[PDB]
Protein backbone atom coordinates (compact mmCIF):
# COMPACT_ATOMS: atom_id res chain seq x y z
CA UNK A 1 0.00 0.00 0.00
CA UNK A 2 2.59 1.94 0.80
CA UNK A 3 4.97 1.25 -2.04
CA UNK A 4 2.38 2.26 -4.67
CA UNK A 5 2.08 -1.09 -6.38
CA UNK A 6 -1.95 -1.07 -4.64
CA UNK A 7 -2.04 2.54 -5.89
CA UNK A 8 -0.08 1.32 -9.92
CA UNK A 9 -3.06 -1.47 -9.78
CA UNK A 10 -6.04 0.79 -8.64
CA UNK A 11 -5.12 3.39 -11.24
CA UNK A 12 -4.51 0.19 -13.82
CA UNK A 13 -8.00 -0.63 -13.33
CA UNK A 14 -9.89 2.38 -13.56
CA UNK A 15 -7.94 2.45 -17.24
CA UNK A 16 -8.19 -0.88 -19.23
CA UNK A 17 -6.02 -2.94 -17.47
CA UNK A 18 -5.66 -6.08 -19.71
CA UNK A 19 -5.13 -5.85 -23.74
CA UNK A 20 -5.16 -8.27 -25.98
CA UNK A 21 -3.21 -8.72 -29.34
CA UNK A 22 -5.72 -9.34 -31.62
CA UNK A 23 -4.35 -12.36 -33.13
CA UNK A 24 -3.99 -13.91 -29.57
CA UNK A 25 -7.39 -12.79 -29.70
CA UNK A 26 -8.46 -14.34 -32.60
CA UNK A 27 -7.01 -18.09 -31.71
CA UNK A 28 -8.31 -18.26 -28.11
CA UNK A 29 -11.71 -17.22 -29.21
CA UNK A 30 -12.45 -17.98 -32.73
CA UNK A 31 -15.05 -20.77 -30.75
CA UNK A 32 -17.11 -18.56 -29.22
CA UNK A 33 -19.50 -17.67 -32.01
CA UNK A 34 -17.00 -19.65 -34.13
CA UNK A 35 -18.74 -18.66 -37.38
CA UNK A 36 -18.86 -15.50 -37.31
CA UNK A 37 -15.71 -14.52 -35.05
CA UNK A 38 -13.34 -16.82 -37.08
CA UNK A 39 -14.48 -14.83 -40.36
CA UNK A 40 -13.77 -12.08 -38.79
CA UNK A 41 -10.04 -12.50 -37.54
CA UNK A 42 -9.29 -14.50 -40.77
CA UNK A 43 -10.60 -11.92 -43.16
CA UNK A 44 -8.77 -9.06 -41.68
CA UNK A 45 -6.82 -9.88 -38.04
CA UNK A 46 -7.85 -6.75 -36.38
CA UNK A 47 -11.23 -6.33 -38.40
CA UNK A 48 -11.73 -9.75 -36.82
CA UNK A 49 -11.70 -9.69 -33.51
CA UNK A 50 -13.70 -6.59 -33.86
CA UNK B 1 -44.86 -37.56 -30.57
CA UNK B 2 -46.42 -38.71 -33.47
CA UNK B 3 -46.57 -35.78 -34.89
CA UNK B 4 -46.62 -39.73 -34.61
CA UNK B 5 -43.77 -40.77 -37.48
CA UNK B 6 -44.29 -44.24 -37.88
CA UNK B 7 -41.34 -45.06 -40.48
CA UNK B 8 -39.09 -45.17 -37.84
CA UNK B 9 -40.54 -48.39 -36.27
CA UNK B 10 -41.03 -49.90 -40.32
CA UNK B 11 -37.34 -48.59 -40.18
CA UNK B 12 -36.37 -50.77 -37.42
CA UNK B 13 -37.88 -53.67 -39.27
CA UNK B 14 -34.92 -53.16 -41.87
CA UNK B 15 -32.32 -53.50 -39.81
CA UNK B 16 -33.14 -56.24 -37.97
CA UNK B 17 -31.90 -59.20 -39.12
CA UNK B 18 -33.92 -61.81 -37.34
CA UNK B 19 -36.97 -60.61 -37.67
CA UNK B 20 -38.09 -60.43 -34.01
CA UNK B 21 -38.28 -56.84 -33.66
CA UNK B 22 -35.56 -56.10 -31.79
CA UNK B 23 -32.34 -54.46 -32.72
CA UNK B 24 -28.76 -54.95 -31.19
CA UNK B 25 -27.38 -52.06 -29.14
CA UNK B 26 -24.29 -51.47 -31.65
CA UNK B 27 -26.78 -50.90 -34.82
CA UNK B 28 -28.52 -47.93 -32.78
CA UNK B 29 -25.71 -45.77 -33.64
CA UNK B 30 -25.80 -46.40 -37.07
CA UNK B 31 -29.62 -46.41 -36.79
CA UNK B 32 -30.05 -42.87 -35.32
CA UNK B 33 -28.00 -41.41 -38.30
CA UNK B 34 -30.19 -43.47 -40.69
CA UNK B 35 -33.36 -41.51 -38.82
CA UNK B 36 -32.10 -38.27 -39.49
CA UNK B 37 -29.38 -38.10 -36.25
CA UNK B 38 -26.16 -37.04 -35.73
CA UNK B 39 -25.08 -38.10 -32.45
CA UNK B 40 -20.83 -38.48 -32.00
CA UNK B 41 -19.69 -41.83 -31.28
CA UNK B 42 -18.84 -40.76 -27.95
CA UNK B 43 -22.19 -39.57 -27.00
CA UNK B 44 -23.52 -42.31 -28.19
CA UNK B 45 -21.10 -44.68 -25.87
CA UNK B 46 -21.73 -42.12 -22.64
CA UNK B 47 -25.48 -42.38 -22.50
CA UNK B 48 -25.18 -46.36 -22.95
CA UNK B 49 -22.94 -46.56 -20.19
CA UNK B 50 -24.32 -43.61 -18.37
CA UNK B 51 -27.70 -46.05 -18.10
CA UNK B 52 -25.44 -48.93 -16.76
CA UNK B 53 -25.57 -50.81 -20.60
CA UNK B 54 -23.12 -52.33 -21.63
CA UNK B 55 -21.98 -52.58 -25.21
CA UNK B 56 -19.27 -55.41 -24.52
CA UNK B 57 -21.72 -57.98 -23.65
CA UNK B 58 -24.60 -59.57 -26.10
CA UNK B 59 -27.41 -57.22 -26.92
CA UNK B 60 -30.63 -57.08 -28.09
CA UNK B 61 -33.01 -54.64 -28.14
CA UNK B 62 -36.87 -53.84 -27.99
CA UNK B 63 -38.66 -50.29 -29.78
CA UNK B 64 -39.40 -49.74 -26.32
CA UNK B 65 -35.85 -48.75 -25.40
CA UNK B 66 -34.90 -47.61 -28.87
CA UNK B 67 -37.45 -44.76 -29.29
CA UNK B 68 -36.73 -42.50 -26.11
CA UNK B 69 -32.71 -42.98 -26.73
CA UNK B 70 -33.69 -41.60 -30.54
CA UNK B 71 -35.71 -38.83 -28.89
CA UNK B 72 -33.11 -38.11 -26.09
CA UNK B 73 -30.65 -37.51 -29.55
CA UNK B 74 -32.83 -35.52 -31.24
CA UNK B 75 -32.42 -32.63 -28.59
CA UNK B 76 -28.72 -32.59 -29.99
CA UNK B 77 -29.52 -32.11 -33.83
CA UNK B 78 -28.96 -28.14 -32.55
CA UNK B 79 -25.18 -28.06 -32.63
CA UNK B 80 -25.30 -28.99 -36.69
CA UNK B 81 -24.23 -26.02 -37.60
CA UNK B 82 -22.85 -25.22 -41.44
CA UNK B 83 -21.20 -21.94 -40.62
CA UNK B 84 -18.53 -23.66 -38.14
CA UNK B 85 -18.03 -26.75 -40.68
CA UNK B 86 -16.93 -24.27 -43.15
CA UNK B 87 -14.77 -22.76 -41.43
CA UNK B 88 -13.05 -25.07 -39.81
CA UNK B 89 -11.55 -26.06 -42.91
CA UNK B 90 -11.71 -22.34 -44.31
CA UNK B 91 -8.71 -22.26 -41.56
CA UNK B 92 -7.36 -25.89 -42.65
CA UNK B 93 -6.08 -24.37 -46.17
CA UNK B 94 -4.04 -20.88 -47.16
CA UNK B 95 -5.21 -18.88 -49.69
CA UNK B 96 -9.18 -17.14 -50.95
CA UNK B 97 -10.56 -20.41 -52.40
CA UNK B 98 -11.97 -23.76 -50.50
CA UNK B 99 -9.13 -26.49 -51.28
CA UNK B 100 -7.58 -28.83 -48.97
CA UNK B 101 -5.52 -30.95 -50.52
CA UNK B 102 -6.05 -34.57 -50.36
CA UNK B 103 -4.16 -36.46 -47.55
CA UNK B 104 -4.75 -33.45 -45.64
CA UNK B 105 -8.11 -34.13 -45.09
CA UNK B 106 -8.14 -38.12 -45.60
CA UNK B 107 -5.08 -38.23 -42.09
CA UNK B 108 -7.26 -36.26 -40.60
CA UNK B 109 -10.65 -37.47 -40.86
CA UNK B 110 -9.02 -41.24 -39.92
CA UNK B 111 -6.52 -40.31 -37.26
CA UNK B 112 -8.11 -37.20 -35.60
CA UNK B 113 -10.22 -37.78 -32.90
CA UNK B 114 -13.00 -39.86 -33.80
CA UNK B 115 -11.34 -42.36 -36.08
CA UNK B 116 -13.39 -43.04 -39.52
CA UNK B 117 -11.96 -46.03 -41.36
CA UNK B 118 -10.03 -45.05 -44.54
CA UNK B 119 -12.24 -46.74 -46.71
CA UNK B 120 -14.59 -44.62 -45.36
CA UNK B 121 -13.23 -41.01 -46.28
CA UNK B 122 -12.14 -42.45 -49.60
CA UNK B 123 -16.25 -43.02 -49.94
CA UNK B 124 -16.32 -39.48 -48.97
CA UNK B 125 -13.92 -37.83 -51.10
CA UNK B 126 -15.05 -39.91 -54.12
CA UNK B 127 -16.45 -38.00 -56.90
CA UNK B 128 -15.39 -34.42 -54.96
CA UNK B 129 -12.00 -34.11 -55.42
CA UNK B 130 -10.47 -34.46 -59.13
CA UNK B 131 -7.17 -35.41 -60.27
CA UNK B 132 -5.92 -31.87 -59.29
CA UNK B 133 -5.78 -33.14 -55.68
CA UNK B 134 -7.72 -30.27 -54.83
CA UNK B 135 -11.18 -30.85 -52.55
CA UNK B 136 -13.33 -28.12 -52.65
CA UNK B 137 -15.43 -28.03 -49.50
CA UNK B 138 -17.82 -25.37 -50.18
CA UNK B 139 -19.02 -28.12 -52.80
CA UNK B 140 -17.68 -30.88 -50.47
CA UNK B 141 -19.78 -29.96 -47.68
CA UNK B 142 -22.73 -29.00 -49.44
CA UNK B 143 -23.08 -32.63 -50.74
CA UNK B 144 -22.14 -34.02 -47.48
CA UNK B 145 -25.22 -32.57 -45.83
CA UNK B 146 -26.97 -33.42 -48.90
CA UNK B 147 -27.54 -36.34 -47.10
Amino acid sequence: RCNGVLEGIRICRKGFPSRVLYADFKQRYRVLNASAIPEGQFMDSKKASE
Amino acid sequence: SKAAADDFKEAFLLFDRTGDAKITASQVGDIARALGQNPTNAEINKILGNPSKEEMNAAAITFEEFLPMLQAAANNKDQGTFEDFVEGLRVFDKEGNGTVMGAELRHVLATLGEKMTEEEVEELMKGQEDSNGCINYEAFVKHIMSV
